[PDB]
């Protein structure tokens, strides 16, 4: 969940949890969750030569 | 008694640190700093292998700590502040002002504690960082290069 | 001729350079500095 | 120093940031 | 790649200047008799033989 404008709209709104053998990472949040609202980011503090 | 406020910058220890603000610090996972150091070289002959100049790349990472201080309020102070049981007479206005004076005199020292304790943390980290002189001096002297 | 920062000392009646070159050369390089010779007894 | 603009979008979408 | 080339070549060039002093020290050490032996020789005998 990163708030990008979607590239393409998805058709065929069909149950996805049944066919979860495909895909490489599957998550289903019930209604909402605090894992979505995380912003841990990595920082580089300048280099020295 | 009027306690005297200490600003960390005025202390002579401030010369040992490069302070900088960073509001979004709680979101940093692994702060990384980088180095790239090159070394010189001399040329010789005879039964010595011809050498090549070397480069070094060193990377260090941030270590995170924290500071905490407390601040107390008695029940009567809350009762006077919330105005829940006020009677609108000059007797309790003095009590309210006494409570507020206590709160402000307290908050001043609480805020001062962070300034006073940054120096403490710097001393702590510098002690945890320093190897003893009795070892460091001969080591940095009796070996020319290493290996 | 050019100006150069170097220390000069006077001994006896002669003026001699006094060089202890270990930082300009032989520093952080894998060569051993001479004048650290060994003796056998 | 603070993060903004391209640094902010990088930190949000990719998870890395540099001074 | 070009930057690495230049940074490498500059130190390579500096090596000869840094090593000329080494060669001088080597030859001067292998050429110098000890003081403790040279001082009496030049003093106790006037000329030689």
């Amino acid at each position: 969940p990163a708030g990008i404008i979607p590239t393409g709209n998805v058709l065929s709104t069909i149950e996805v949890c049944a066919h979860r053998c495909i895909f490489d990472f599957f998550k289903q949040i019930r209604s909402d969750d605090n894992s979505l609202y995380s912003a841990q980011f990595d920082i580089l503090l300048g280099t020295y030569c | 008694n009027t306690l005297n406020f200490v600003r960390f910058l005025e202390l002579g220890l401030s010369v040992a640190c490069i302070c900088t603000k960073f509001p979004e610090l709680a979101y940093v996972r692994d702060g990384v700093i980088q180095f790239e150091v090159q070394q010189p070289m001399i040329a010789r002959d005879g039964p010595h292998p011809v050498d090549q100049p070397v480069h070094n790349y060193m990377v260090k990472r941030i270590h995170k700590r924290s500071l905490s201080a407390a601040f107390a309020i008695a029940s009567e102070a809350l009762s006077l502040l919330s105005n829940t049981y006020v009677d609108g007479t000059e007797i309790d206005s003095s009590l309210r002002i006494r409570a507020i004076q206590q709160m402000a005199r307290n908050l001043r020292t609480v805020l001062d504690s962070f300034e006073r304790g940054t120096a403490d943390q710097l001393l702590g980290v510098l002690l945890e960082k320093a190897p003893p002189l009795s070892l460091l001096s001969p080591i940095n002297k009796f070996q020319p290069e290493g290996h | 001729n050019a100006r150069v920062p170097a220390d000069l000392v006077i001994v006896g009646d002669k003026l001699v350079f006094l060089e202890a070159l270990e930082r300009r050369v032989y520093q952080a390089t894998r060569v051993a500095y001479p004048l650290i010779g060994n003796i056998d007894i | 120093m603070v993060l903004q603009g391209t640094n902010l979008v990088t930190a949000l979408v990719m998870g890395k940031a540099v001074r």
